[PDB]
């Protein structure tokens, strides 16, 4: 039982990174994608894939 | 005087459905085991705080309550705030009128708006100037206090106003049990049935097991 | 060409992914058309002064973002938060416009961060603002001697005292009336009140489509759901915040959401 709840916790902090800023303006990418022209969209996915 | 609000006042956060999850949030809320202030509606109507969004309150099987005076100082000087329920319709309105010294009932200024066993929990909040009052219309039964039991509340408004207001009145249909409580920012853990309905939430800056929890 | 050899021994070597593509484009509104009064946002007769700038909320109406954008008359156009050619296409839960008079020399204390005697006692700007600001000198409409004019959180209208008024002649450079406005863009996650000139469009279900409800984007099968939206509830989510179902902002339905099935490739060889 400790072994899977070990990984499913793993499993699920790793997908809950997802939703975090890391610094962004947002994290949702299609946002940043959607809302800035390239010369600064580049700096903020650059953060986020950082 | 005071009075034991047991599990009072659990309400919606936010207009997004979720299914059996138990999601933490850290928004503006009524603390568990708290003093709201029973006061004595018996054949009373002081001017009382709204410090930080005031969870009202009432029981009343006739709405004698039937005016909500928000402001900061109540007196047409800045833009003051006003609810009134006559017996169809809420009506809202922002404009500078003269009141009387005693807010009753018989038995520049831009904005307006129209639209025991009641149960009838609040929470009148401000935030943005997007003053907000949740609600639930609610058939339960006491005359005491406020019982046991757990129920959530939905939202029901939301007005972009922006009005600088500090302290507030409610208004009576003078010719009756009805509390204020107040509200600062706890954090919670709600829990969702498989309906989609909050069924049990859990404060945990109250106590050890409960920041276990 | 990715184990970088000419011999491949025998094995099973996973080569790419396969991600089924999306077929088309579904586009969904609120029908509705009202245009927002930007004439008198930009037309006012009579703008307000730094310390009483007005502040009068738009909604429910849509925006032609390119009848302003290609207004030479104004002096300055620049957008923090967001690109302004996309202003067109974003749309989101509120606007609010703000217009006063200030002098040439003022121009640059309004920006997200920036102080100065304007920007901080009369005028704060927001630090997480997602806007803009336009402006415009008002040489031949302001300044005749035009001393009515005065100056002393963000956005707080504070209404021997600070009170100093402005000396405006019509023969000054950096000494000009300027009049300025500026607009305030909160991309919450909420039922969107305006939206710019995008046209509705039909709805397709069981098959991988690029969705756009309200804003909200992304690509699933739009299959429909019995999740009891309780009339009060716009979205649904899950375990880790996917969202899960919507409903159509064009005409009330709930629908379900699942992204259409991907998967790495694996040759046999």
């Amino acid at each position: 039982q400790d072994v899977v709840n070990q990984n499913a916790q793993a499993l699920n902090t790793l997908v809950k990174q997802l939703s975090s800023n890391f610094g962004a303006i947002s994290s949702v990418l299609n946002d940043i994608l959607s809302r800035l022209d390239p010369p600064e969209a580049e700096v903020q996915i650059d953060r986020l894939i950082t | 005087a005071y009075t034991n609000s047991f599990t009072r006042g659990v309400y919606y956060p936010d207009k997004v459905f979720r299914s059996s999850v138990l999601h933490s949030t850290q928004d503006l809320f009524l603390p568990f085991f708290s003093n709201v202030t029973w006061f004595h509606a018996i054949h009373d109507n002081p001017v009382l705080p709204f410090n930080d969004g005031v969870y009202f309150a009432s029981t009343e099987k006739s709405n004698i309550i039937r005016g909500w005076i928000f402001g900061t100082t109540l007196d047409s000087k800045t833009q003051s705030l006003l609810i009134v329920n006559n017996a169809t319709n809420v009506v809202i309105k922002v404009c500078e009128f003269q009141f009387c010294n005693d807010p009753f009932l018989g038995v520049n200024c831009t904005f307006e708006y129209v639209s025991f066993k009641n149960l009838r929990e609040f929470v009148f909040k401000n935030i943005d100037g997007y003053f907000k009052i949740y609600s639930k219309h609610t058939p339960i039964n006491l005359v005491r206090d406020l019982p046991q039991g757990f129920s959530a509340l939905e939202p029901l408004v939301d007005l972009p106003i922006g009005i600088n207001i500090t302290r507030f009145q409610t208004l009576l249909a003078l010719h009756a049990a009805y509390y204020v409580g107040y509200l600062q920012p706890r954090t919670f853990l709600l829990k969702y049935n498989e309906n989609g309905t909050i069924t049990d939430a859990v404060d945990c800056a109250l106590d050890p097991l409960s920041e276990t929890k | 060409c990715t184990l970088k050899s000419f011999t491949v021994e025998k094995g099973i070597y996973q080569t790419s992914n396969f991600r089924v593509q999306p077929t088309e484009s579904i586009v969904r509104f609120p029908n509705i058309t009202n245009l927002c009064p930007f004439g008198e946002v930009f037309n006012a007769t009579r703008f307000a002064s730094v310390y009483a700038w007005n502040r009068k909320r738009i909604s429910n109406c849509v925006a032609d973002y390119s009848v302003l954008y290609n207004s030479a008359s104004f002096s300055t156009f620049k957008c923090y938060g967001v690109s302004p050619t996309k202003l067109n296409d974003l749309c989101f839960t509120n606007v609010y416009a703000d217009s006063f008079v200030i002098r040439g020399d003022e121009v640059r204390q309004i920006a997200p961060g920036q102080t100065g005697k304007i920007a901080d006692y009369n005028y704060k700007l927001p630090d997480d603002f997602t806007g803009c600001v336009i402006a415009w000198n008002s040489n031949n409409l302001d300044s005749k001697g035009n001393y009515n004019y005065l100056y002393r959180k963000p956005f707080e209208r504070d209404i021997y005292f600070p009170l100093q008024s402005y000396g405006f002649q019509p023969t000054n450079v950096g000494y000009q009336p300027y009049r300025v406005v500026v607009l305030s863009f909160e991309l919450l996650h909420a039922p969107a009140t305006v939206c710019g000139p995008k046209k509705s469009t039909n709805l397709v279900k069981n098959k991988c489509v690029n969705f756009n409800f309200n804003g909200l984007t992304g690509t699933g099968v739009l299959t429909e759901s019995n999740k009891k939206f309780l009339p009060f509830q716009q979205f649904g989510r899950d375990i880790a915040d996917t969202t899960d179902a919507v409903r159509d902002p064009q005409t009330l339905e709930i629908l379900d959401i699942t992204p259409c099935s991907f998967g790495g490739v694996s040759v046999i060889t």
